[PDB]
Parts: C-alpha cells; structure tokens; sequence
C-alpha cells in the first residue's frame, strides 16, 4: 500500500524554515533559566530540521522538554513531525530507542501514524524491530483502530515464527499483546486468539506467580485464567462458525505440563491453583472432546488467514486516512491561532 | 513604645526562601528499597507498607507509560479494594507530574472519585498519592468492573432522666425515647481526606 | 497564655499526696498541663472505697451538656468511666478487657481441673 | 537507563574561524644581543611546552596552578588567582595571580616554565583594558575575592576573546603608585568618583602627548613574531 504509506502533502505542509542553530540556541537560553517554553518553538525546529545531527540534537531537547516544567502537552502533530524527520532520515536505532524507553522521551504515535511506521518496518523486511514495538503498544494500551489488524497479523506471524522454547518474559509479552487486538470481537480468529492469550496468561501465572502478571503490566488480578479460557470454549461451542487452528496442542501441552509434577496473595477460603489444576484438567478433557463432538480442521494456517483479513484492512485504510486528513485540516485551523498568540506577546511589547 | 523589624524581615526572608528552594516532591519522596529510609529524612517505613514499598511503583511511575498519564483510565485504591470488596477508582481529571523527576515518577493529580459506587459530583483533590499502593485497571474489563448496585434507644441514664423530666411536666409519653441513626453517615477510616488540609515540609 | 489551634478537653486533674490519688473530672484545654489551670470544675473521683467500701464519685450533668454542646473532646478513661456510669455508651476496650479476664479465669479453671 | 548526549551545533560562517595568536614572551627586548641566545631558550621553553600546556590566557584572567611543594600537605600547592601581569622574558618570564582569601589580598608570583608547578588551569579567560592590573591593590577588595572551589567557565574551542568593558571603584585617595596620572593611560578606575574635575586637571598636567606621536621608540615586531611563528612550527614537527 504505497499510497496508504506515503504523504508527502506533511512534508510540504506548513514549513517554518528558521535556522536550526538559532533555535537551538534560543532553547538553550530557555531551558538554562529553567523558564517554561510552548511547543511552536519544538514544533519549528522539527519541521526545519533536515540533518542527522538536527534531530540528534530534536532527540535531546525532546528529553530536556521531558524534563522541562512542562510534559503533559504531548501534541500528536509534533509527534508526528518527531516521526516523520526521523523516519525519512532513516534513524530506526533512535527511532527504536526513543519508542522502548518512551518513559525517557515520552513519544506517542497515533492509529495512521503507527500504521505507517509499521508499514515502513514491513518494506524493510525487519522483525525484532516489529516485535519489540508491537510489545510496547500492548504497554501503549490503544488498539481499538485500523492498526489492529496490523497488530494482528504481526502478532499472528510472529508468535509462529518466533522459535524460543523458554524466555519468561517474552512468553508474557506475547500472552498479554495477544488479547487486545482480538477484543474487537470479530471471529474464530479473534476469540481463539484471546482464548491462546487466556493460556498463556494462566501459564505465565502458574509458572512464576500472579505479581509479575500485573506488576509492570496492565492487567487484571483474577487468577482464573484457565477457567476463563474454559468458559469461552464452552460459551462458543454453545453459540456461527469457528475455525480452530492446532495451538489448543500447545493449550494441551502445557496444561499437562503443568500437572506434571513468601507473601502469599491467594484468598484463604478460595482453593490455590496448584490445588485447582487437576479440576481444571478435568475439565479442558472435557471441552475437549465436546469442541471434538460439536471447525475442527485445526489445519487453516492462521498467518494465511489474516491475508483474508487484506480486504476489509484495504477497506478500513480508507476510513484512516479520512480520519487522518481530518487531523490535518483542524490541526492547521487549531494551530494558526498559537501563531497568533506567539505575535500578541511582540503586540503587548 | 519601641517597635522591632529584624524580626518580619527575617520572617518574610525565610518565607521567600522557603517557597522558593523548597524540597521537590519527588526529591523528598523518594525511597532506597533496600535499606526502606527516605532522604533528606532519615526516617524509616512503617512495618505494614514495608513490603508494598519493597514490591509495588508509585502513581506517577504506572502513569508514565500511556499518554497523558491516563486521561480517564482505570486506577483503583489497592487498599480500598482489599478492604472492600465493592470497586473503587479515580476519575482523574487534571495532572501535573514534577519536571525535575528523572522518570517523571512524582507529580499531583486528581479528580473525581467513587466509594463503593457513591459518587460525588466534585473534582477534588487525592489523598495519599505518593505510596506505592497503585494498580492500573486497563481499558478492558472496565464496565464489569466497575458495575454496582431506623433508631437507637437513649442510654439507661439519659432515658430515666427524661422520664422524670417529662413526668414532672405533667405528660405521659409512654413511647419510649429514641433518635434518627440513619442521618448519621458514619463514614469508614478509608474515605479521603484533603491533601491541601495537611501541610508539607 | 493563648495556645494555638488547640481544643476545649474535659479530662481528670490529680490530687493529694503519693499513694492517695483523688481524680477531678474538669474542663480544660487541650494544651494545657495535667494539674494546670481550668475554666470550670466539674466533678470529683476517688479511686479508692470509704468506709462503706463503695468508691465515690460525681458528675454535674447540666454543665457537663453544656460543655459538650459548646464542643470539647474527652479522653479515653473520660468516655470509660462515664460509660461505667451509664449516662454514656459502654466502652468496647471495656468490653474487650472483660472478655479477655473471663477467657483467662475460664482457662486458669481448667488448669487447676485438669491438675487436680 | 543510560543518560543521553548534549550537543550543540551553532555554525556561523564567518565567526568560528580564529586563526592565529602567539605568546608575549616569546618575543623579546628591545635590547640588542645575538639572537641564537633567543633561539636556543625559545627551543628549550619548546622542549619544556611538548610536555607541559599553559593553556593561553590573558590579564585579566582567572588561573588556578597546582605545583609540587616540598613542605605543604601532600606536598602540593593549589592556588586560584587573578592574573595581573606577565613580566620577563625567556625561561624565567612569569606571571602574577592575585586573591582576597579571609579579608587578606594574597598574591604570588609564578615561573610558568619552573619544573616545580605541575599543572595549570584556565578557569576564566577574559581581558581588560588595562595592560596590567596593579591597581587591584589600591582597589576594593570586592573586586579580588574569588572563589577557590569555582570551577572551569568552558569557553568556546575556536572563538574571539571575550572583554569585559567595565569600570571598577576603589580605596581612598592614599595610594602607592599615583595611577591618576597619564603616565599609564588605565581606564578600568572612575574618576568621576575617585577624584575631582580640579584634581583630574592638576594631575593631566603631566600629559607627554609628543612622546606617543614619537617614532623612533616604538618597536616593530611583524618579521620577527613570523621568525619566531617558524621555529615553533619547525620544534613541533620534529
Ligand atoms: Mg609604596
Ligand atoms: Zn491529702
């Protein structure tokens, strides 16, 4: 989707053409008196910004307006100005340095502005990049756009290709991304992949414990992960269509390895999960063999389906971008009116 | 009569001074998680959020990885929570975090809240924000979580004396005396407090 | 002396020489001293019996009322003792303390039962 | 977390370049002598400077030298002090550096090519209109108090010298040196304040306006300061 991809009316929108070393040093006066500056000076020195050492020095005062007496502003159009100058100047290290410890610089792409960075990821044929990104969307917690289907089909192809036995970390990262792009509630791709994100979830917590689950996650506390994953096998093959894919194998696998054979936060009265395993085992038998009497192909790829999924997406895209020129025309009627506000104060003076 | 001034200028002196170079939030809330002692205090932790401090991160470090600090999401009281088993949250209206904060860990914030359902129409101000008791409610899971729903008699003295009282009045009222107790709002330890109200370093 | 802030407290004052308490229920300050200065005297207490063995105390319930409706906090033996009395609701550390005697009597009992 | 980078990229044309400036002791008297005396000191001060700096300064300027003392604690010497003159030529030039440390102006004298003194440092380089600062002493002791724990002002790495262009108030008229008189033509003092309009015309009285327009007492230095430009650059290649 080149077209969907490129914009070059951003590019050849509203240029300030000021001189970045005045700039520059103006910020500098600023942020040395420690007095608060607005974002049109940022905003400027992004948008004039053509060198590499440029947006070196954007990524710098970037951090310093961090930790500048002002942080909540946060305008998406400057993000995207940030994002634009550094993807075309082609700095992926920065651009994935800035994106993992966005703590640190404190960058926050919108649903069109992420889908072009990850469809830039996707020319250039790269991976980890993707993946360490998709995982700090999940941090993100905004899915709930066109770039969900994006989401998925990254999430659909790298959960496959991945080939890692053991990382604890990781497995939670994709048990916890795999949910929100799913929650759209569309088909059996959908809530079959909330359901393999319900598995992993409960192994995660099974394996080292529920702290980690919500500590440095968003999530929720009920340890039934395994009993929600059984209530929504049930609840399907009680209800339209459910095409199934063979990774209730790694369900089985790990449910069995499981029953292979301190702060303590479980409730007294409520039974512990190492003592809920054998029901829970039970029971998955159970659903099991009913799913098997009840869509049970278990052979339809599920990376191969999400190419079915190309067609609504190129649907879909049209709707983003409308939204996206949407942003640009009340971003330019909204913005005019800083500038302005930046020449009343030479007015007053 | 012989007034004295060197004592308002050095009061106004150390007034600018103070107001002025301060302690920051963050300077003076943060914390050494293995010796449990705050500096520029000296001071150690209480027993009972020894471990919380140990374990669990603060408001301002949950809110720092979403944008805008979570404009309306989901944060609970964890103490409200374990107490009660009726849900509680923040309907965080406004926020300002500390620029000198590193991590940008420390700040105010506050909004509308919820007790057991019974909410108020005022945006006012949290209470304990700096402790490291807070969980973060994501976006799903949010309406199921966050879905809800005569008299006493005098003492024995009091009651004999108004029986004598009113008996020496001449009426007989044999009803025995009582008052209203579903006025009294008895409110539990755990509804908040106003930040502004208790003061600071 | 004009102390800050503070509120009105009615509290016990000591009197009379060693091993001879003699408690004065009174209001006062919050701040003030034990046997400081007042505003009214209230009541008296004796800690130990007369004659009769009966212990002796009184109370000025018009004043007192008064007092209170002006506003003033008490103290924790005030509300036990006027509990006691029974122009008060019981205390529940008074309640807890005989329970916890009874708990104790019951097992000594049971002690001295299964020695015996 | 790591920390991230400052930079900083300002880059007017025709400010970054400066080019060239020499020592004022490399050049010597008006004097006559054989220059193969000069030529050999200035070899051997080069043979001292591949191992030692001075990092280049002025009057005016803040320096701070650490020197190897025999009886001192820990045997060495630290001393922060503002420059008052450069004096002499040769290995045993020198400079003056000045400070009010406990209401007491201390000052000291230093060889810049003695083995003694082990490092020097620029803490703040500036100029002054006047060529020396002697009249420090006569003026107020606000002006000399620095501190010692005040650390390097960073300059640019290729600029202009900055100048403070100011003016400085001083002691009642008791003096040791006469500085109102024309025989030093100094601008830093305020007569305004120090002195009368009458005294000011008694004391311009000994103005020796001639002297100046004279030409045969003025030194010319080009060829030589270019003589002197070559043997260094040929000490640094070799
Ligand atoms: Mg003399
Ligand atoms: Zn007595």
């Amino acid at each position: 989707s080149s077209a969907y991809v490129d914009s070059h009316k951003w590019e050849a929108r509203e240029k300030e053409h000021y001189c970045l070393a005045d700039l520059a040093s103006l910020m500098d006066k600023t942020f040395e008196r420690k007095l608060p500056v607005s974002s049109l000076t940022i905003s400027r020195l992004i948008d004039n910004i053509s060198s590499r050492e440029e947006i070196d020095h954007a990524e710098y005062y970037l951090y310093k307006f961090r930790h500048s007496p002002n942080c909540w502003y946060l305008r998406n159009w400057t993000i995207h100005t940030w994002i634009r100058q550094c993807l075309k100047y082609d700095a992926q290290d920065k651009a994935l340095y800035t994106l993992v410890n966005k703590v640190q610089y404190g960058i926050f792409p919108d649903n069109f502005t992420f889908n072009l960075l990850m469809d830039s990821f996707i020319k250039k044929e790269n991976y980890k990049d993707a993946l360490s990104v998709v995982f700090e969307v999940m941090m993100q917690e905004a899915f709930e756009v066109p770039s969900t289907q994006l989401l998925s089909l990254y999430v659909l192809f790298h959960c496959l290709a991945k080939k890692t036995d053991f990382s604890w970390e990781e497995e939670r990262n994709f048990g916890a991304s795999l949910l929100l792009p799913g929650l759209k509630q569309k088909n059996s791709v959908g809530f079959s992949s909330q359901l393999y994100g319900y598995a992993l979830l409960g192994k995660v917590e099974l394996q080292q414990g529920l702290r980690a689950v919500y500590h440095n996650m968003p999530l929720i506390w009920k340890p039934g992960y395994l009993d929600r994953a059984l209530q929504v096998m049930e609840k399907v093959a009680a209800s339209p269509e459910d095409i199934k894919l063979c990774r209730e194998a790694l369900d089985v696998l790990g449910a069995v390895l499981k029953a292979l054979t301190k702060l303590v936060e479980q409730l007294d009265i409520e039974e512990t999960e190492q003592s809920k395993l054998p029901q829970y085992l039970e029971r998955f038998k159970a659903l099991h063999s009913k799913l098997q009497a009840l869509k049970i192909e278990s052979e339809g790829l599920l990376s191969l389906t999400t190419q079915l999924v190309k067609e609504k997406l190129s649907t879909c895209e049209a709707e983003d971008i409308a939204t996206y020129e949407q942003n640009l025309q009340q971003w330019h009627l909204d913005l005019v009116q800083l500038i302005q506000r930046e020449q009343q104060q030479r007015e007053q003076a | 009569v012989r007034p004295r001034l060197i004592a308002e200028l050095a009061r106004r002196v150390r007034a600018l001074r103070e107001q002025l170079n301060r302690p920051r939030d963050s300077q003076l809330y943060a914390v050494d998680y293995e010796t449990l002692t705050r500096p520029f205090s000296g001071r150690r932790l209480p027993v009972r959020a020894w471990a919380d401090v140990r374990r669990e991160s603060r408001l301002l470090q949950l809110l720092g990885r979403l944008p805008l600090f979570g404009l309306g999401r989901l944060v609970t009281r964890k103490s409200w929570l374990w107490q009660h088993d009726e849900p509680c949250y923040w309907r965080l209206t406004r926020v300002r975090p500390d620029y000198t904060a590193q991590n940008l860990d420390h700040g105010k914030a506050w909004g509308i809240l919820t007790f057991k359902g019974k909410t108020e129409s005022e945006a006012r101000e949290i209470e304990h924000v700096m402790y490291h008791d807070w969980r973060l409610v994501p976006k799903h899971e949010e309406e199921a979580f966050t879905a809800f729903t005569a008299s006493v008699p005098y003492p024995p003295l009091l009651r004999a004396m108004i029986i004598a009282e009113r008996q020496k009045n001449g009426d007989t009222s044999t009803e025995e005396p009582m008052l209203n107790v579903q006025r009294i709002r008895m409110e539990p330890w755990d509804y908040p407090a106003k930040q502004e109200d208790k003061g600071r370093a | 002396k004009a102390y800050r802030g503070g509120h009105l407290t009615i509290r016990l004052a000591l009197g009379g020489c060693t091993n001879r308490p003699f408690y004065r229920i009174v209001a006062a300050h919050n701040k003030c001293p034990r046997d400081g200065r007042f505003v009214e005297q209230l009541g008296s207490y004796d800690p130990l019996p007369n004659s009769h063995g009966e212990k002796l105390v009184a109370l000025n319930l018009d004043r007192i009322r008064h007092w209170i409706g002006c506003g003033a906090h008490l103290s924790k033996p005030m509300e036990k003792l006027l509990g006691l009395a029974g122009f008060f609701p019981l205390h529940p550390m008074m309640i807890t303390n005989a329970e916890r005697l009874r708990r104790k009597r019951a097992r000594e009992v049971l002690l001295a039962s299964q020695k015996t | 977390q790591p920390p991230p980078k400052p930079v900083i990229v300002d880059k007017h044309r025709p400010v970054e370049p400066e080019r060239r400036f020499l020592s004022p002791e490399f050049i010597p008297r008006r004097g006559r002598t054989d220059p193969l005396k000069f030529q050999i000191e200035r070899k051997d001060m080069l043979e001292r400077r591949k191992v030692l700096h001075i990092p280049e300064f002025y009057v005016g300027s803040i320096l701070r030298v650490t020197t190897a003392d025999p009886y001192a604690s820990g045997k060495i010497s630290q001393f922060l002090g503002i420059c008052i003159q450069r004096s002499g030529r040769g290995l045993g030039a020198t400079f003056i550096l000045r400070n009010v440390i406990e209401g007491q102006g201390v000052e000291i004298c230093f060889e810049l090519y003695n083995p003694r003194v082990q490092e020097i440092q620029v803490v703040k380089l500036e100029k002054r209109l006047d060529d020396s600062l002697l009249y420090l002493r006569d003026a107020l002791p606000e002006y000399s108090t620095f501190d010692v724990n005040m650390k390097p002002v960073v300059q640019e790495p290729n600029q202009k010298v900055p100048v403070n262009e100011l003016k400085v108030k001083m002691k009642p008229k008791p003096w040791s040196k006469r500085w109102e008189r024309p025989n030093f033509n100094i601008k830093g003092i305020r007569f305004d304040l120090c002195l009368t309009e009458q005294q000011m015309k008694e004391a311009q009285k000994w103005n020796q306006p001639w002297l100046e327009f004279d030409m045969m007492r003025e030194y010319d230095t080009s060829k030589i300061e270019a003589a002197i430009w070559k043997e260094i650059e040929a000490s640094k290649r070799s």
